[PDB]
């Protein structure tokens, strides 16, 4: 697999780089192309072999390579260029090609907002069923992407959690939710869980506790 | 115009066999490689095969086992059959055509070749267990700190999408939030609407579940 950031912003108008960074058995050997996913809707191949544009794709897409590393570079910023970016290569040891995580681009077109985290416990109605679901609602956020991290006494959790991807409010920010799905033995059985939510660089963060609810 | 459209069911169970057509329009498929990339929910693309022009099928050997690719040149098809299927079979399905020249692109086969010039709609299909599933509706509240509490109902584990929400039958509108939803590890979706308000008011949510002919009223205690 190659390595790409999860997200960029530019400014309308202006010059924004996606890297895809791999060894020298994929990129340093083979071609990188670039395909362009635009939010609810398909892919779109943007570059193929390196450098080349196929017919019918502007010219302020342009793409390179040096070493181990390849470079998709759009110009002259549109909104329209909003969208996740792949970059695909190809590999020596396996047949198959393989491609980086996607870069999604923000075109900025609003203030950045934080986002706003609201953390539900358990119901009583729930834990008597022996189930208990934390639920993490997130709002009002520009850019559009956070990153949820769960703890309970201090300690990060990984399973049982389900995030949402990050969907448009009709305000044009952004929402998501994320859910901790424990039994209700679990949940009695620690002092304190928190959600954090980490959004350029700040987190916000809400706590509940079993002793108190 | 060029244009690719898979079809099949959207809606699979695990160990069954999941199986889509690729249908063609605007160049001669005899003509041209076509192959299968999915995208699971969050993650990124995973290569399946390629039903290449020459007859050759090329597959994607972690799943070689468990792959089947055809071409059917006479109907502007081609087709995909994936078996012993489980949860992590959840994504959205697509064809591609390749463009016809030596390029450096090994996007379309696996090898130096052809890259993918145009690609199909997509076809999301969920690998899920279950079957039609109305939802368990739960109160959440804030009750663990400031003037204005937070309410909400999570709407449980259900199939399949959707369900609607409102709050005191559609009177209250103002400060209500209703989230996606998301599809849970037991193969249920869940999904939970919130109210801020800032004092004798009640709080009740009614979910509707068309597919289980099932709506449910919560009323929920803002202690």
């Amino acid at each position: 697999v190659l390595t790409q950031p999860p997200s960029v912003s530019g400014s309308l108008g202006q010059r924004v780089s996606i890297t895809c960074s791999g060894s020298s058995d994929n990129i340093g050997i083979f071609a990188v192309g670039w395909y362009q996913q635009v939010p609810g809707s398909g892919l779109r191949t943007i570059i193929y072999g390196n450098t080349k544009r196929p017919s019918g794709v502007p010219d302020r897409f342009s793409g390179s390579k040096s070493g181990n590393t390849a470079t998709l570079t759009i110009n002259s910023l549109q909104a329209e260029d909003e969208a996740d970016y792949f970059c695909v290569c190809g590999e020596s040891k396996s047949a198959t090609p393989v491609f980086g995580g996607g870069t999604t681009l923000t075109v900025l077109g609003q203030p950045k907002s934080p986002p706003s985290v609201t953390l539900f416990p358990p119901s009583t109605e729930e834990l008597n069923g022996n189930k208990a679901t934390l639920v993490c609602l997130i709002s009002d956020f520009y850019p559009g992407s956070v990153t949820v991290v769960w703890k309970a006494d201090g300690s990060t959790i990984t399973r049982n959690v389900e995030t949402t991807r990050a969907s448009k409010q009709s305000n044009s920010k952004y929402a998501a939710s994320s859910y901790l799905s424990l039994t209700s033995s679990d949940w009695k059985s620690k002092g304190s869980y928190s959600c954090e939510v980490t959004h350029e660089g700040s987190t916000v963060t809400k706590t509940v506790k079993p002793s108190e609810c | 115009q060029v244009q690719l459209q898979e079809s099949g069911p959207s809606l699979v169970k695990p160990s069954q066999t999941l199986s889509l057509t690729c249908t063609v329009s605007g160049f001669s498929l005899s003509s041209y490689s076509v192959s299968w990339v999915r995208q699971a929910p969050g993650k990124t693309l995973e290569w399946l095969g390629d039903a290449s022009n020459g007859g050759i099928i090329y597959y994607n050997p972690a799943l070689k086992s468990r792959l089947g690719i055809t071409r059917d040149n006479s109907k502007s098809q081609v087709s995909l059959s994936l078996n012993t299927i489980t949860p992590e079979d959840t994504a959205t399905y697509y064809c591609a055509k390749c463009s016809v020249g030596d390029s450096g692109s090994y996007a379309c086969t696996g090898r130096k070749g052809e890259y993918v010039d145009a690609w199909g709609q997509g076809l999301l299909v969920t690998v899920s267990s279950a079957s039609t599933t109305a939802p368990k509706v739960y109160p959440l509240s804030s009750c663990c700190s400031s003037s204005t509490v937070t309410l909400g109902c999570l709407v449980s584990s259900y199939m399949p999408e959707p369900v609607t929400v409102t709050w005191n039958s559609g009177a209250l509108k103002s400060g209500v939030h209703t989230f996606p939803a998301v599809l849970q590890s037991s193969g249920l979706y869940s999904l939970s609407s919130m109210v801020t308000v800032p004092g004798t008011q009640t709080f009740t949510c009614n979910v509707a579940h068309p597919a289980s002919s099932t709506k449910v009223d919560k009323a929920v205690d803002p202690r």
